[PDB]
RNA sequence: CUCGCACACGCUUACAUCAGUAACUAAUAAUAUACUGAUAAUUAACAACCAAUAAACCAAAACAACACUAAAACGUUUAUUAAUUACAUUGUUAACCCAACACAGGAGUGCACCAAGGAAAGAUUAAAAGAAGUAAAAGGAACUCGGCAAACACAAACCCCGCCU
RNA sequence: ACGAGCUACCCAUGAGCAGUUUAAAAGAACCAACUCAUCUAUGUGGCAAAAUAGUGAGAAGACUUGUAGGUAGAGGUGAAAA
RNA sequence: ACCAAAGCUAGCUCAACAUACUAAACAAAUACAAAAAUACACCAAAAUAAAAUAAAACAUUCACCUAACAUUAAAGUAUAGGAGAUAGAAAUUUUUAUCCUGACGCUAUAGAGAUAGUACCGUAAGGGAAAGAUGAAAGAAUAAAAUAAAAGUAAAAAAAAGCAAA
């Protein structure tokens, strides 16, 4: 299932179906368009979970890891660098859990660094002769491998135990389709020995 | 003649 | 509740009859005959998957029958909730 | 006065305003003023048998995918016909006026469940 | 099925079969206290007794004896922030009373486990002492216990 | 090209301070201190 | 059967459940129709228990143990029901060339759109028919008139968003001036 | 929104004036 | 006497005066039902 | 008569881009062009204002005659209407007669 | 003090359970059928959809014995065809509808005049003026356009105009 | 173009009139339900854009009334009050 | 000190080019009382524009008035007109291909009515709105800075006498 916005939507870091961003943006609300320079699919160099170095601001010079991207604002976010103090523990008597959030950035302000001498460089897109689609910096000369993440779900393929509700690879790979000229009804019917020798009377359609 | 001026009511919404 | 066996609430005339007005001297009944209709045969019982119930549709219109017909002849006779049956 | 934007159902008439919410007729009206339901027109769901059926609703996490290849009619003949239509006519016995037996269909009116005319639900 | 055109019958047609049923039903605690051979279904507005007891029947094989089909219409008062009414949809409620005796009761789908409800009071009394440990001492009077002298 | 006035305030000001020092609604109104502005004058 | 329409009572209370991923169309097609068939109502009884379990969720107030599990068994059942059209599709393609499996016409109704009427199926020619005879399929000449009201209101419409888009992508280059 | 300059630099300077008045420097 | 009141509902009325099929069987409730359509109504009948 | 409390960003305009910089630099092309082209052909706009120029009711009678025949109707009504009113007005109402 | 129960028409969840009411609805509070949120609900036997083609058929309903005039809705049988085989579909809440309102108004029918419904007064004091009622010495229309209103009266007459309902 | 869901008059289909006096169901009489609205007093941004209280007329008929249909403005309908 | 005040965006407007013009959705149901799968029919219809106005009245007349021929002239000419108001050609002439298209148009009482033909108002045809403002981050609300500038109040009720001021 997905969730429809109005085109007067402002992101901020938060699930549009969240009750975070529901309490920050009611559905009455229709705030003053930023604007967000336009970047197409085959430009947006910058994934998630690659290192990445800082420009400008507090913690001028600091490398860290893509931790998350909003394609929508253009922002790049990094794992504790760019970091404001809050508290997320409030109760009516006791406080405390005061943790640093991080900020998110932009691409003007993040540009992704090659892992052999570590020093900032722009990534231009270029074709491969074998067939594939990887950045390449021009500084230097050399492809970025692509940064493999987890996904959301929290599950690696590498360890997981079949329940009791789940095929067996085996199972589910089997190839039993034999292509012919009859449809599943048809089948079914010959399978299960149903047999009906009447047949249908004059229908007009109109 | 008998002339009558009928109340006109205000929008509901205000 | 008595509406999930289902029984319906209804609003109309309440009578106590048993068959005559009380000016019948016949105020007495001996025995009542009930046909069973057609709805509640043996072979529509079993086609509905009621086997138990053929015995259950007997019982519940003997009960209702003979417990109406026979109240009202206590009722004719003179006895109410107040002034209950002495024979 | 009355709505506009609501929709008219059963519930928002008269008695004599009986409207279907939208099932499927199942009989017609006898003689002494009962319903008669025809048997042929209820629904006989074709069931099979999962006891001894090796698959679950889950696939498991490691399995691999593939390429989305939607089947198509080109895809279906070279499946069905091409490798016989192809030894026939090698064989020499080929014959183009005569195509019932390699599935083909001239007329649909003959067949139980009909393709165009969409004689089955599902 | 629902959402399909069923073939038109006429006289010496074939019997309509359904291979795959398009219909999705749910099993709810009733509201109200039925008997003990009743159970309550939520079915889609196109089914009917006839398919609501041939699908327990095939599906599920369950020996139903009586099937009593409703439509509860649902609220259309509350309204929008646009001064639009919100429209619950209706549904249909089936009560299915059971053959050969056997009686159906609802079960407790979510039952409480002593070692949650334990952790529960744990980590309760352990915030508890973390309040009355951060509370301010009143004998200081609001001067700060951080600084040492 | 449509065309407004931003100087309004201060068109104001200009009656509005001769009638600061007078009695009722006549020191904040300005419909009501420039007909008593004038008389002043 | 009818605990069928409830989970494993061993899993009742349990916060999360844990599930596989979703069936694929190429796992899909890979597979008989036979196992298309049975897996269907492998599927339905799933996606009935999983029904049953969140309107218990909502009825008791408590969130559902990972309702992740309905949205996958729901892509499941559309992934067999797409397979399963994709086949007839080409069949019927293959045996009778027509692209839609129900009869239709590009008719003009009286409001003077072009509407795409599907056919119903009657025991009796269109000619007899009591219903179908008052229908009307065609515009009187008082409807070009609105005809071209609704052309023009379209293409005002078009002619608008093409120059909100002009004028957005001028604004969006005088903001950000990199070239 | 009232497009000018000349209102918002003369309202600067009544803003000024103001805050000299409320808080008179030393 | 007193008026206000003019409005007695009636569901058969309300169709049959106001209706779709009443709207669509003459030439001037086409003419109707069109200039609700142009000007986008929500409800072009009762 | 309140005004806004903070400054607005001050625009900058530059006098020396490609539009101003080339701001009509063909005006004299019949003058020193050997004529063959008027300065009418450099007016870019609507085709029934291309060197010409009239009052409200000569420009909407020319706009009627030349591109009339494609305008929308409610557009045309407008302008029918306009054109009478115009007319009316011009024709009837006035100090000086 | 007594307009209550149900059905039809009408509104469409305003009905029920739990919880909250600082504020929003009640023309004020208490709290709640009228506000808020969550969850549930109206189960058919009652009601709706529920044969044609020809023929025999003058002889009212009013306790209908038999009649009057104004001449009166309401039906069986015979013959030919009526898929034939459990379970079809739909309405089932409410303190409610029409009057801008939680309006002293307008609302069809069957039952009884309470065995069912409700409360005229938020708390004081007992100024004027105002509305309603009760009683009043002697007089009894002397008031007033008029015996209007009121009354322990509630009767008999003479004209004008329209025959009369 | 839209309006006879109020109202004017018709067309179908239904429903009401209890008690008393009279060979009477007599466009008779008393008087209920019911239908109208004579007079007075309150009310006059009111309970009400026509009401409340009292008092009145009819109440087996040229009567009241439910449902549905028809007559539409150079017109409809009208026991004429334009 | 309350009430309050200020954003710059959503989007609109006018032209040019233009494929050549009733957008997307149309699984099922939709002209039975629309969204109700299913029975022996009947279907279709045309007949001038009128008037408000001008002629200071009003009777003949009254440019445009939902029918193509555009532009430069002939020309407001010949003509037609209670020969009044006014209406008004033609014969005959001119018009070189494409890009160079954006704005001395508006910025939430403005610009489309539009956040929308939605709420709401009418039985219906129909009429028809108002309502947005923090910030790079609110996954920075023991939240931070600018005005504390309209009318209306409070801080702070009034002391003979009078168009309230000089
Ligand atoms: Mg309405
Ligand atoms: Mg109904
Ligand atoms: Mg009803
Ligand atoms: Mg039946
Ligand atoms: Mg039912
Ligand atoms: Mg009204
Ligand atoms: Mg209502
Ligand atoms: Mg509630
Ligand atoms: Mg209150
Ligand atoms: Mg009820
Ligand atoms: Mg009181
Ligand atoms: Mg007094
Ligand atoms: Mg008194
Ligand atoms: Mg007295
Ligand atoms: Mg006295
Ligand atoms: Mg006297
Ligand atoms: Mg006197
Ligand atoms: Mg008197
Ligand atoms: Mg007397
Ligand atoms: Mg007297
Ligand atoms: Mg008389
Ligand atoms: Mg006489
Ligand atoms: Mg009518
Ligand atoms: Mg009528
Ligand atoms: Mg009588
Ligand atoms: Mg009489
Ligand atoms: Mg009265
Ligand atoms: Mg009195
Ligand atoms: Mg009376
Ligand atoms: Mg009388
Ligand atoms: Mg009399
Ligand atoms: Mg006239
Ligand atoms: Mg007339
Ligand atoms: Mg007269
Ligand atoms: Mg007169
Ligand atoms: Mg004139
Ligand atoms: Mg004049
Ligand atoms: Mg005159
Ligand atoms: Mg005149
Ligand atoms: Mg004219
Ligand atoms: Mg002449
Ligand atoms: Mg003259
Ligand atoms: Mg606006
Ligand atoms: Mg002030
Ligand atoms: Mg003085």
């Amino acid at each position: 299932s997905k969730v429809t916005l109005p085109p007067n939507y402002r992101y901020g870091m938060s699930r549009p179906g969240s009750l975070s961003d529901k309490r920050k943006n009611p559905p009455g609300t229709r705030r003053r368009r930023v604007p967000v320079e336009p970047i197409s699919d085959e430009d947006w160099h910058l994934f998630c979970g690659d290192k990445v170095e800082i420009l400008e601001g507090k913690d001028a010079g600091k490398q860290g890891k893509v931790v998350q991207v909003i394609r929508q604002r253009n922002w790049v976010v990094v794992e504790g660098l760019n970091t404001h103090y809050r508290y997320v523990g409030k109760t009516v008597d006791y406080r405390g859990t005061m943790i640093p959030s991080e900020a998110p950035l932009l691409h003007n302000q993040v540009k992704l660094v090659d892992p052999t001498d570590r020093k900032p460089t722009d990534v231009e897109w270029r074709f491969t002769e074998a067939g594939e689609r990887v950045r390449v910096s021009t500084r230097s000369g050399r492809i970025i491998p692509k940064p493999e993440f987890p996904r959301a779900d929290g599950i690696v393929p590498e360890t997981w135990i079949d329940g009791p509700k789940d095929t067996s690879v085996e199972d589910a790979l089997e190839k039993t389709y034999v292509p012919r000229l009859k449809t599943l009804e048809e089948e079914v019917m010959e399978a299960m020995g149903i047999q009906e020798t009447r047949r249908h009377k004059k229908v007009y359609w109109y | 003649k008998k002339r009558f001026t009928p109340p006109t009511y205000q929008p509901k919404y205000k | 509740k008595p509406d999930k066996l289902p029984l319906f609430k209804r609003q109309y005339e309440n009578t106590i009859f048993i068959g005559s007005k009380t000016a019948d001297p016949l105020c007495y009944g001996h025995t009542q005959f009930h046909l069973l209709p057609d709805k509640l045969k043996r072979e529509k019982l079993l086609k509905q998957n009621c086997a138990d119930q053929i015995e259950v549709v007997f019982r519940a219109n003997a009960i209702a029958s003979l417990f109406a017909w026979t109240g009202a002849q206590a009722m004719y006779q003179g006895f109410w909730s107040e002034a209950d049956v002495t024979r | 006065g009355a709505d506009r934007m609501s929709k008219w159902t059963s519930k928002r008439g008269p008695r004599t305003f009986c409207k279907g919410r939208g099932a499927k007729g199942t009989g017609f009206h006898g003689r002494d003023g009962k319903f008669v339901q025809i048997k042929e027109m209820i629904p006989e769901l074709v069931v099979p048998e999962l006891a001894g059926f090796k698959l679950k609703p889950y696939v498991n996490y490691r399995a691999p995918e593939g390429t989305d290849t939607p089947l198509t009619a080109k895809q279906l003949f070279l499946e069905t016909a091409a490798p016989a239509i192809e030894k026939d006519f090698k064989a020499g016995t080929f014959d183009p006026e005569h195509l019932e037996k390699y599935g083909f269909e001239p007329t649909q009116e003959g067949k139980l469940f009909q393709l165009y005319p969409k004689n089955f639900p599902r | 099925a629902r959402n399909v055109l069923y073939p038109l019958y006429q006289l010496g047609n074939p019997q309509l079969r359904v291979f795959r049923t398009n219909f999705f039903i749910q099993l709810v605690r009733p509201g109200t206290a039925q008997p003990e051979d009743t159970v309550q279904f939520r079915i889609p507005m196109e089914m009917t007794r006839v398919d609501l007891r041939n699908y327990l029947e095939r599906i599920y094989n369950v020996p139903v004896a009586a099937v009593r089909t409703r439509v509860q219409y649902g609220s259309n008062r509350r309204r929008d922030h646009r001064n639009i009414r919100i429209k619950k949809p209706d549904y249909k409620v089936a009560y299915v009373q059971l053959a050969l005796g056997q009686t159906f009761t609802f079960p407790d789908l979510f039952p409480e486990r002593k070692g949650a409800s334990v952790d529960v009071d744990v980590r309760d009394q352990v915030l508890e002492d973390q309040r009355q440990k951060h509370s301010p001492d009143p004998r200081r009077g609001g001067v700060p216990g951080w600084f040492g002298l | 090209l449509r065309s407004r006035v931003t100087d309004r305030y201060w068109r104001v000001q200009e009656v509005l301070k001769h009638a600061r020092h007078f009695r009722g609604r006549k020191n904040r109104c300005y419909r009501l201190a420039v007909r008593a502005v004038t008389r002043a004058f | 059967g009818l605990e069928e329409f409830f989970d494993d009572p061993k899993n009742w209370g349990e916060e999360k459940v844990k599930s596989g991923a979703s069936w694929t169309c190429q796992q899909l097609r890979n597979k008989s129709n036979e196992d298309l068939h049975k897996l269907w109502y492998v599927l339905l009884k799933e996606r009935n228990m999983l029904l049953t379990l969140e309107q218990e969720a909502k009825r008791q107030r408590l969130p559902m143990p990972s309702p992740e599990r309905l949205e996958k068994v729901v892509d499941s059942m559309d992934a067999l029901d797409k397979v399963v059209q994709e086949r007839e599709d080409a069949l019927r393609l293959l045996q009778t060339g027509q692209e839609k499996a129900r009869p239709g016409a590009w008719r003009r109704d009286i409001f003077g759109r072009i509407i795409w009427h599907k056919f119903k199926q009657w025991p009796i020619p269109w000619y007899l028919n009591k219903k179908y005879n008052r229908k009307r399929f065609f515009a009187m000449p008082y409807v070009e008139r609105f005809v071209r009201m609704r052309i023009e209101k379209q293409a005002r419409i078009k002619a608008r968003k093409r120059s909100l888009e002009r004028k957005k992508e001028k604004f969006l280059q005088e903001k950000f001036p990199h070239l | 929104a009232k497009k000018g300059f000349r209102a918002a630099y003369r309202f600067q300077k009544e803003l000024e004036r103001w805050r000299l008045l409320r808080c008179p420097p030393p | 006497k007193a008026r206000g009141n003019e409005y007695q509902p009636s569901n058969i009325k309300r169709k049959h005066k106001h209706g779709w099929v009443r709207r669509l069987r003459t030439p001037t409730g086409v003419q109707v039902i069109l200039r609700r359509m142009h000007k986008g109504r929500k409800s072009l009948s009762h | 008569f309140h005004v806004r409390v903070t400054l607005p960003p001050r625009k900058v305009v530059d006098r020396w881009n490609e539009k101003r910089a080339m701001f009509g630099v063909y005006d004299n092309i019949g003058i020193l062009g050997n004529f063959e082209k008027h300065p009418k052909e450099l007016i870019k706009g609507p085709i029934w204002l291309r060197g010409w120029k009239g009052n409200e009711l000569q420009r909407c009678i020319r706009k009627k005659r030349m591109v009339g025949n494609r305008m929308f109707i409610d557009d045309l009504h407008n302008l029918n209407k306009r054109i009478s009113y115009l007319y009316k007005h011009f024709n009837r109402h006035g100090k000086y007669r």
